[PDB]
């Protein structure tokens, strides 16, 4: 369930996107697992 | 607001449209290729085409914006 409301943003690192989410190089923030 | 010239090949807009940025990225597993706009990426798999770069199967597409 790890999603954030503004997960649709280009991020450079995990700390580059709000909420408890991680950042992928493919410009996706979040980890939908759990 | 990008600042790295090596990246200029990645920073190109949608190549099919050039009317809008490259906000269509294709996720396959744990990686994804930024190649077109969101609308084109959706249309691409509807046409039966896989990632244009690595041809790995397109699980999903994400809509990127600075909003
Ligand atoms: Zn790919
Ligand atoms: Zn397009």
């Amino acid at each position: 369930g790890g999603v954030c409301p503004n997960l649709y943003l280009l991020c450079r690192r995990d700390s580059d996107c709000p909420g408890a989410c991680i950042c992928r190089h493919d410009s996706y923030c979040g980890s939908g697992s759990d | 607001m990008y600042s790295g010239e090596d990246c200029q090949n990645l920073l190109k807009p949608c190549s099919l449209c050039e009317k809008r940025p490259r906000d269509g990225n294709i996720i396959h597993g744990r990686t994804g290729h930024l190649v077109t706009c969101f609308h084109c990426a959706r249309r691409l798999k509807k046409a039966g085409a896989s990632c244009p770069i690595c041809k790995k199967e397109i699980q999903l597409v994400i809509k990127v914006f600075i909003a």
